[PDB]
DNA sequence: AGGTAAGCTA
RNA sequence: CCCCCCCCCCC
DNA sequence: AGCTTACCTGGTG
């Protein structure tokens, strides 16, 4: 469907803002790492959560 | 093209991370062992040290590569003119056979040719700059 | 990839196929995409073999 | 857990910080090599106060160390944020060097609430060429030297 | 550290103790040289180092067409005009900060907001 | 018999702490005799908590000294200690607890982001 | 007080552990005995300063009616707990001499750091008796208690023989527990000796299997 | 792919001879503390000299193969962070158009 | 290439 | 040297 | 102790 199609967009526009968004957190240094992980290592299952997330 | 010298060098960093003396030796072609840099400076010419460091790292303010280095000046201390240099690269017969490797076998790209040592020199210490760049994590 | 800039950690740069098979893949995605898929490819060949010597 | 204490939350990271694997290294910012020669007094003005603290008094069994000690500084750097994240004293970590190397070298240190976290060891001469000896102790200091923890158990994770 | 070497014969310069009058000199292990320590500190070691971060910024760094570029303002300038990289420092732990290079000034600022940084 | 000795080198210091830490009492709203005797008050205090039943003290001597000494932070902590604060939970106190309002901010902060980080 | 509490509580779960074994082992030993408490331990072998006295912990244990039953020729043990980190050959000589004299069957030797190679080889010079070396250590958790651990039974010769008998088995196709394996150890167990293994089934719900010692 | 190319290997002795004419100061004089600033310049992995001005230089070098002079198949790299100058006579390089 | 388990050189 | 088979599946 | 070194590595046509 034509809005189902829509609905889709929107969801995978909103996990991409969710996205830049942790990504300016992490620019700005007020990204704290998880136990044994990179503060770069903890980012990354951060964005690809998000977007595993929006797939589904 | 022209014989097709397949000769590799290597520059190799010894000790580990966190670990007391990191020496740095090179692999030269037809001869055993690996030489400590210092010698095979000092075998191309390259006599006093801070000519040798000169050559490596080119910031004379980089406290941190220089404090790499100073093991290495340590090593080589041993020896100090290129007769020394050439013979550690083994009498009469042995320096001879030293000047004929650093010549046609040692970094053969370049040249084969003759007096080009401060160009195989400088070249040395750029593979030595690249090797010390890495294990600083830069 | 070349098309990108530098210190690009966005969905697009590391490799998100926001589009359907149906809508089809952009260059870009269609490169990622075979990435992936060679990386599929490759073990399944090893566990192939694995496998089989595991069995025996 | 104990059967008791299976909801305790207190419990489990009282636990996780007695097993996990603390080191010298985890906390140290950089070590540093000083000629400071007379050991009765400083040429760092900033730990003019780590000696009226400690090299003050006591005064257990004053000279103590003999006082001839050595001229050569070793000095560690702590880091505030990884001291407090692995909940550590100046106080803890001063006994587990002072506990390692016994008798055969001095330790002193600044104070947990202090601008900057220092260790200050000297070597203890019983009766020339030093500058290697420390070079040693402190590969010895930052690679083996636990502070806390269970050797082989390097991270530990809470789970409900 | 940022040590000196032996007018005379260039070679490095090792420390020795003058016992009599508590002061450190470095001497020449290939001759007879010795001069006073300038500073009482020899060795420095760091185990957690920040130097390597701002590397590489040579005044063509505006010329390189695969940096980006933000609408920042200069804190020295106030121009909109940056090209910016991410710390240099190749260590697997190192966090993504962004260093920004002004193309009206050519002066290095973060976007750190944890730290009061001018390196 | 060698104790009486390091005892009294301890209370020397704490009279030293309330001679120069007194002063912050006089210059914004709260004389070496009031220190001598008030200083005392601890020494013995913090003998009670060592040795007991039948090593610690030393070190909780320097942490009471470094804390109650620094300003200008923990002299509004170390108001409340001469103007009616236990002088006797105060010994037993020695922890993060004596540091500066100001330390104990990012302290705070730093140990309930931990938690955070590794309840996974 | 400090770190000379954890020592005490370390030594008193070793000791819980050594009476516990002893009592699994056929020995009489109360569960009363089994289950002192700390305070009492500490009341019991701590000197003035309230500091540990391993001398004083050393028992005799004399075997059950039901173990005579059993094994007649088992004979009484003997257990030393010693004050010296290293366990000194000067000794370990008397030691070896208790278990003569008295004619003990065995003899168990908790010690806390190590024992002199001069010493442990001494050990096997008083025949028919017996001697074993325990780290303090390696006592403070009863490994038997363990939820993979599964009981292990010593089966008499007559009951060796029958299992051979009623299986048509050579010593050989026995399954094989080894000398050193912790509950091995934990037994006594000798070499030739066959383990009785209960453990529960997801199939059968109970399942007996054999281990012969190597 | 359909528009790849690989090449066939070229003279470098014309670029070296061109290079040290336009600036390339030689190796066998080089003071890195008077040229701390100074690019590298290889030519098939053969340091040959450092340059004071690369932007000028590797403008003409873009200019010459874009025109003919050089030979369209030579690759050539600046990488201006790691002050370096790095070009390719070299036979088995793997080319595409743009 | 890779994990092992003999086998033995400084 | 290819061929062969290349299941399943994010929720 | 830490070098070296032989042993194997899916199926059919
Ligand atoms: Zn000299
Ligand atoms: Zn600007």
């Amino acid at each position: 469907d034509g809005p189902t199609m829509r609905e889709i967009t929107e969801t995978i526009a909103e996990a991409k803002k969710k996205v830049l968004d942790v990504t300016k957190e992490a620019q700005a240094n007020l990204l704290t790492a998880k136990h044994g992980m990179t503060l770069r290592e903890s980012f990354e299952d951060n964005v690809v959560r998000f977007l595993n997330e929006a797939r589904d | 093209k022209g014989s097709r010298f397949i000769s590799t060098l290597q520059v190799k960093l010894y000790g580990r991370e966190g670990s007391s003396a990191r020496t740095i030796k090179a692999t030269l072609p037809y001869i055993k062992q690996d030489i400590p840099i210092v010698i095979i400076f000092r075998a191309l010419g390259i006599i006093p040290d801070g000519e040798i460091l000169e050559h490596i790292c080119y910031d004379v303010n980089d406290w941190q590569m220089l404090e790499m280095l100073k093991p290495c000046v340590e090593d080589g201390f041993v020896i100090q003119d290129r007769e020394t240099a050439l013979d550690f690269i083994g009498k009469e017969k042995r320096i001879q056979y030293a000047k004929d490797i650093l010549q046609k076998e040692f970094l053969p790209h370049i040249t084969q040719l003759e007096g080009f040592e401060s160009r195989k020199a400088f070249f040395l210490g750029y593979m030595i700059n690249r090797l010390l760049l890495c294990a600083l994590d830069r | 990839l070349p098309h990108f800039s530098k210190d690009d950690y966005s969905p697009e740069s590391k490799g998100f196929v926001e589009n359907s098979y149906l809508r089809g893949l952009t260059p870009q995605e269609f490169f990622f995409h075979a990435m992936g898929g060679r990386e599929g490819l490759i073990d399944t060949a090893v566990k192939t073999a694995e496998t089989g010597y595991i069995q025996r | 857990l104990e059967p008791g204490h299976a909801a305790d939350q207190e419990q489990a990271k009282l636990i996780r910080s007695a097993i996990e694997h603390t080191t010298l290294k985890s906390v140290t910012i950089a070590s540093e090599i000083y000629y400071d020669p007379d050991p009765r007094s400083t040429v760092i003005p900033e730990d003019e106060e780590i000696i009226q603290l400690h090299f003050s008094l006591l005064d257990e069994e004053a000279e103590q160390s003999f006082d001839q000690q050595s001229p050569w500084l070793l000095r560690l750097e702590l880091d505030r944020a990884a001291m407090n994240d692995k909940d550590l004293t100046m106080g803890q970590v001063g006994e587990r060097i002072k506990q390692t190397f016994k008798n055969d070298l001095f330790v002193i240190w600044s104070e947990d609430n202090d601008e900057k976290l220092i260790i200050r060891c000297r070597v203890v001469r019983p009766k020339a060429e030093e500058d290697h000896m420390l070079k040693k102790i402190e590969n010895t200091m930052l690679e083996n030297i636990t502070l806390r923890g269970v050797e082989n158990i390097e991270r530990v994770v809470m789970m409900k | 550290t940022t040590f000196r070497f032996c007018r005379d014969c260039n070679n490095m310069l090792y420390p020795r103790e003058d016992k009599e009058n508590n002061r450190l000199l470095f001497e020449c292990r290939t001759c007879s040289y010795v001069e006073e320590a300038g500073s009482p500190l020899v060795y420095r070691h760091e185990l957690i180092t920040n130097i390597g971060e701002t590397a590489g910024v040579v005044q063509d760094i505006g010329s390189d067409p695969t940096l980006p570029r933000s609408d920042r303002e200069c804190p020295k300038c106030h121009s909109r005009e940056n090209v910016f990289f991410q710390s240099q420092q190749r260590r697997k732990d190192t966090s993504m900060v962004l260093f920004f290079v002004c193309l009206s000034c050519s002066h290095i600022f973060t976007s750190d907001q944890k730290n009061k940084r001018t390196q | 018999e060698k104790e009486h000795k390091l005892r009294y080198n301890a209370e020397k210091m704490f009279s030293t702490l309330f001679s120069k830490f007194i002063v912050p009492e006089t210059i914004e709203a709260k004389v070496i005799s009031i220190s001598q005797e008030f200083a005392h008050n601890l020494e013995e205090e913090l003998y009670k908590a060592c040795l007991n039943v039948e090593k610690i003290y030393t070190e909780k001597v320097r942490s009471l000294y470094s804390n109650l000494k620094d300003k200008k932070n923990l002299e509004l902590k170390a108001h409340v200690v001469e103007g009616k604060l236990p002088l006797n939970k105060l010994v037993n106190m020695n922890a993060s607890e004596l540091a500066n309002p100001d330390l104990q901010e990012f302290k705070e902060k730093r140990d309930k982001i931990i938690l955070e980080n590794f309840i996974v | 007080d400090q770190e000379n509490e954890r020592n005490i509580s370390r030594l008193w779960r070793a000791f819980r552990t050594v009476k516990e074994m002893v009592k699994d082992r056929g020995y009489f030993i109360t569960q009363e005995e089994v289950e002192l408490p700390l305070e009492d331990f500490k009341a019991k072998y701590c000197d003035s300063m309230g500091r540990p006295q391993r001398k004083m912990m050393s028992f005799q244990a004399n075997p059950t009616e039901e173990s005579i039953s059993k094994f007649p020729d088992m004979g009484s043990l003997w257990v030393e707990f010693c004050d010296e980190p290293s366990v000194g050959v000067k000794t370990m000589k008397t030691f070896v001499i208790h278990i003569q004299e008295k004619n003990f069957q065995t003899g168990i030797f908790v010690y806390q750091n190590n024992i002199t190679p001069s010493a442990m080889k001494l050990v096997p010079s008083i025949p028919p008796a017996t001697i074993e070396t325990f780290n303090e250590a390696a006592l403070v958790v009863n490994i038997t208690h363990h939820e993979l651990v599964p009981k292990h039974i010593r089966l008499s010769s007559d009951e060796k023989r029958e299992l051979l008998k009623r299986y048509r088995l050579k010593e050989s196709q026995l399954p094989r527990i080894q000398r050193a394996d912790p509950v091995a150890l934990y037994l006594g167990l000798k070499r030739g000796e066959v383990v009785k293994i209960i453990r529960k089934s997801e199939t059968s719900g109970r399942y007996a299997s054999y281990r012969i010692c190597m | 792919s359909l528009m790849s190319c690989i090449s066939v290997g070229t003279d470098p002795m014309p670029i070296i001879t061109f290079l040290s004419e336009w600036g390339m100061e030689p190796l066998e004089d080089y003071v890195p503390h008077q040229s701390p600033d100074a690019t590298r310049v290889f030519v098939n992995g053969v340091w040959h000299g450092v340059h004071r001005n690369p932007a000028r230089l590797m403008e003409t070098l873009r200019t010459l193969r874009r025109k003919g002079d050089i030979n369209p198949e030579v690759s050539m790299i600046r990488d201006i962070r790691e002050k370096e100058l790095k070009i390719f006579t070299d036979a088995g390089r793997v080319y595409r158009p743009l």
